DNA sequence: AGACCTT
DNA sequence: TAGACGCGGACATCAAGCCCGCCGTGAAGGTCT
């Protein structure tokens, strides 16, 4: 199994999340930044100890007292103003179905197959819940609602006939997935979820509306990036908004944080980046290691066995369809499915 | 030309190692050549005196980095990929379009790997002996040549090491040796007509890797620094300027005039497409607004969306409105691979260039009739040179299509653009573009076509199976339009016309 | 315990910039600007008139010292029939010192996790929280403007809060000591509301401080200064529309944190740090040939364990109190 | 597995 | 409703523009033996 070239492409893209100030005045200007330096201090742990204790002798009393310069981007809420806004849109569609790569016919049609019978059998209701309740909560600004007062989510579907479905204050309200789900005008965004994943080319398109209360002064925190090379750090990823700058927190650190839903790892408890090694960014470690037994490509190569499984009315579901949410997590982002090389 | 005047001016040892290192002008052994031949014979470890590297097996090490000198460089940009490609131009070009066949092919160089870059002296630097100029090993492949009783100027190399260098280096210099899969490889797929397809993948030449490296290092107006993290496994090109790569800037802020100043047909518009995160690394050696072959890929993914519904479409030409741009550095972090000892960390580190485009579409196509509304926005696709494609919920009601296209540039809701052509005069190397740069600093320069090196040919693992040759890149340069009463559109409206060895896309006027 | 190659923590603490407004006798608020005005001094440097290392040199006659040096400076004063000045800022406390941030080290982790949970359940809060609360309360932050002025008081907006706002007034003679501010009506609800902002897990507390500062009559006012000729250049904001200085965001939060004074002298409150450096002198306290630093309280921190497990002595207490405050400011404590 | 590897 | 809007002459000299010190670290190799 596995032939030597095998690809998908995704069915889930985002846009980048652009700022903007609003005024007691209902007014409204991009949020812009400017570079600033500082003193810091000599801190590091190689400046004093070498290796393994032994203090340097060149690093006296005197020396370590001194003040290292070092130049950084710095961003905050102007003073005087309302809130802070945060526009987005998301897409969805349905590629998961059909494969982007060929040249082996056991395994093409055993991949259309396998979406088949779990698209009737255990349908979309599990997934598509899981993908709107990372987007409905806030979980795509990643650190600007801690230390905040309140915010409030609206988001404008289509094709949708009826009112822009909007989520008031979530700290306090939508807590679990039992609040969401008591609202309503929730099975009918789930619903055209399901319409996209299910239909030969289907479409739906949600645009996300963030209003955020901030205290006084507070600051803001985009994305970064990754040059490699008074030694700048922390320069700030922009685009030009009407003419000025604007940082723009990121396009692939958005499909990041829609996509952190993989919970079925032997520990299980914080969701996951869905991926085949199933890596923890603030560890090292990799959960699913390719030791485990329980990395993508040792759980695609039964591919024919749950053919067997999915026909069976006696389905377990315990942790063989936990096999299944999480091989079809990785259909719907993934897309370089292949072992050699490339 | 700095043979002996560069030789003693008593500055420091690596004056001559700069100088045999292909990113620099040559120099010319003719007068003083014992003395120079005995440089390269001891630039393999990192005169006359540091020896037993001459008649050994010291030569079993020295032979085998003659197959691999890469004309062409199949480890641009990513460090993996297997391949040896080494043919010219494989045809010609007219006037105006810039490529590798316009500059003479003389600075091919080695890239296999890491341990024989210090031992693949002697044979691939380059050195102008009285006329031609020439390499080393280029010309020791035969008996009845000069230059080589100097070989036994040296009284070290019997002739029965003269016996192996007879025989050794006969037929190598023709061979291009790239397998499709399993490879790091890129390709892509083009029509050629309409009725087959044609897969091609695109190379870096480094003679124009060099070119444009040593004739820009000192104007800042007009270039991009962009690093890489591993320069030894690219070869010695990467590793001489270790990192830099110079690469041609856009030239200025991108300016945004007033668009238009005015009082059969199936004209279709597509209103203001707001692309994020959009590569600018077009060419190997350009940096600025992407590749306008990108441009085609997104209209003709386009009308085979629709022809999945009606299949007359024949979308027939496409017209560019740029309304935004911004370049900057950003970085993509690539994941998680299985390196190849045991363990799981992340590939090599590359500098990246991204882009902002806002643009908008004209469409001449034959359907003289009305399409739809709703799959008319179903059958989008949703990227732009690995970025995204989003319009809008309330910009839907822009899209309409007309039979007359003086109003099909009023429906478009902005009004502070630009249009785009092509600049007709002779750019036979970099000098002629950065003086027409210099006048104007409004234009832009990007891949428009490529350039085949094959006929082409039938591969196994080819890209949707089709034929498979391998290509270079076309620069080209990008015009301002007001379109004020009286430019006729000829000069917008740009196609594809399969000039039987490069692809280029140009406007319908020439 | 050794530590590891990768290790990181974030704030706990997140103070921002102060404005500075001008209030009149109509009550109405602007912005406080400043000048650049050039200046005319003498020669009277050093390295101007004598050699190094040695004697008068003989180019600096009685003539040429006794011309002038030209040089331009900022100025910002307090304009005439103001009434007083107006400050503003803002302070979260968050809970990211529980576990850390970038470990790559499942064993040392575990060490750090159940050092802090001891921490508060033997030898809590009152004693941390206490300090940065008394800094903010008497005017800290200003560093330079409380000095030759004749009044300041300071009114406080707590969030989660039902009440009314919290305010100390004439801060020169009431509130003094640690007893002064216990001896109130208010004091006791909000450092439970920093404790349990630190304690409990997803726990926020924000404050949003105000002042009032009295000046004589165009008084001077001493703002930041900039890292770079133009002599003391000021730190910029722009406030509905005009420039006006800033007194810093980095440099409040210096101020908040000057609660250390255990290091082996103890005489003034130092600025909480690896190393325990001093700029009023430029030597450092608490050098690793000490014994006291940082990564000498942080590799024995497997002893400190089965000593919370009868009450610590007062050192232990000491070096406790003195490593959960660097854990607070957490910095990016690798090795090798 | 590890030894090589330059501006 | 018809018109016109002045000549003639100078824009001073003189000195000067200080020093102090610093510029952090962890992670990301292909290839032959």
């Amino acid at each position: 199994k596995l032939p030597t070239n095998l690809a998908y492409e995704r069915s889930i893209d985002p846009s980048d999340v652009c700022f903007f100030v609003v005024w007691p005045d209902d007014r409204k200007t991009p949020l812009t930044y400017n570079s600033r330096t500082l003193l810091g201090q000599m801190e590091a742990a190689s400046l004093a100890y070498d290796v393994s204790g032994q203090p340097i002798k060149s690093a006296t009393a005197e020396a370590l007292a001194q003040g290292n310069p070092h130049q950084v981007d710095f961003c905050h809420v102007p003073y005087g103003a309302s809130h802070i806004e945060c526009s987005f849109s998301v897409s969805f569609s349905s590629e998961l179905r059909q494969p982007y790569k060929c040249n082996s016919s056991k395994v093409k049609q055993t991949l259309v197959q396998l979406v088949e019978l779990y698209e009737t059998k255990i349908g979309w209701t599990e997934l598509a819940t899981r993908y709107l309740m990372n987007i409905c909560n806030g979980k795509w600004l990643w650190k600007n609602t801690r230390k905040a007062y309140c915010w409030n989510i609206v988001l404008t579907p289509w094709p949708w006939n009826g009112e822009k479905v909007g989520f008031e204050d979530i700290r306090t309200n939508y807590t679990s997935r039992q609040d969401f789900k008591n609202n309503k005008n929730w099975s009918a965004i789930v619903e055209m979820i399901k319409t996209a994943f299910s239909s030969t080319d289907g479409l739906a398109i949600f645009e996300v509306r963030a209003t955020l209360h901030l205290p006084t002064n507070a600051m803001v925190r985009p994305s970064q990036v990754f040059t490699e090379k008074t030694q700048n750090s922390r320069v700030f990823q922009s685009t030009t908004i009407d003419g000025e700058r604007s940082p723009i927190l990121g396009a692939f650190k958005t499909g990041a944080a829609i996509a952190t839903i993989d919970d079925w790892y032997p520990e299980a408890t914080e969701p996951l980046r869905v991926g085949r090694f199933g890596v923890h960014r603030e560890d090292v470690t990799c959960y699913r290691h390719p030791s485990t037994g329980k990395d993508f490509f040792s759980i695609l190569q039964q591919a024919e066995h749950y053919i067997e499984v999915l026909s069976a009315n006696k389905t377990p579901a315990q942790e063989t369809i936990n096999d299944m949410h999480f091989l079809m997590a990785n259909l719907i982002k993934g897309g370089m499915f292949q072992h050699k090389g490339d | 030309l700095k043979e002996l005047i560069a030789s003693n001016p008593d500055d420091l040892t690596t004056e001559l190692k700069r100088a045999f290192r292909p990113l620099t002008p040559h120099i010319a052994i003719d007068g003083n050549e014992l003395d120079a031949l005995t440089i390269l014979v001891n630039l393999t470890d990192k005169a006359k005196c540091k020896q037993k590297l001459r008649d050994e097996k010291w030569w079993a090490s020295c032979i085998n980095c003659v197959n691999y000198r890469q004309s062409h460089n199949p480890k641009f940009p990513d460090i993996r990929s297997e391949g040896v490609i080494r043919t010219q131009a494989l045809g010609e070009l007219p006037s105006f379009l810039l490529s590798s066949s316009k500059i003479p092919p003389y600075h091919w160089s080695y890239s296999h790997d890491s341990k024989y870059v210090n031992k693949s002296a002697f044979l691939t630097n380059e050195f102008c002996w009285d006329g031609e100029i020439s390499c080393l090993g280029e010309l020791l492949k035969d008996a009845d040549h000069p230059l080589w009783n100097t070989l036994k100027k040296l009284g070290c190399s019997q002739k029965t090491c003269k016996a192996m260098a007879k025989q050794l280096a006969d037929i190598t210099l023709t061979t291009i040796n790239v397998t499709l899969a399993p490879n790091y490889l890129t390709q892509i797929s083009l029509p050629d007509s309409d009725t087959s397809y044609i897969s091609l993948s695109p190379v870096a030449s480094l003679s124009m890797q060099s070119h444009f490296h040593q004739r820009l290092q000192d104007e800042n107006r007009h270039s991009a620094i962009t690093r890489f993290s591993r320069t030894t496994n690219m070869g010695v090109t990467a590793m001489t300027c270790g990192g830099a790569f110079r690469m041609l800037k856009s030239g200025a802020k991108f300016s945004s005039p007033p668009h238009h100043r005015l009082n059969n047909g199936s004209f279709l518009v597509l209103p203001n497409i707001r692309v994020c995160g959009a590569t600018a690394l077009s060419s190997p050696v350009t940096v600025g607004i992407p590749s306008l072959t990108a441009f085609f890929g997104f209209v003709h993914a386009f009308e085979r969306n629709i022809n999945r519904t009606t299949s007359s479409f024949r979308v027939e030409s496409f017209a560019i409105c740029v309304h935004q741009l911004h370049v900057e550095k950003r970085g993509l972090t690539a994941e998680f691979v299985e390196k190849g000892d045991g363990t799981i960390s992340a590939p090599a580190t590359r500098d990246d260039w991204q882009c902002d485009v806002v643009f908008s579409l004209i469409l001449n196509t034959n359907f003289a009739q009305h399409i739809d509304q709703d799959t008319l926005v179903t059958s989008l696709p949703k990227r732009l040179a690995r970025g995204s494609a989003k319009i809008a919920i309330d910009d839907f009601k822009h899209i309409n299509s007309f039979s007359t296209l003086e109003t099909a540039i009023e429906s478009l809701p902005i009004e502070a653009g630009r249009w785009l052509s092509l600049y007709a005069q002779s750019n036979n190397n970099l000098s002629d573009l950065l003086a027409a740069m210099t006048e104007d600093h409004q234009l832009m320069a990007s891949c428009v076509g490529y350039h085949l090196l094959e006929e082409p040919k039938d591969k196994p693992n080819s890209l949707r199976g089709y034929k498979h040759a391998i290509a270079e890149c076309i620069i080209g340069l990008i015009n301002s339009i007001t379109f004020s009463s009286e430019t006729d559109p000829n000069t917008i409206f740009w196609s594809l016309k399969n000039y039987q060895n490069y692809l280029v896309v140009q406007p319908r006027s020439i």
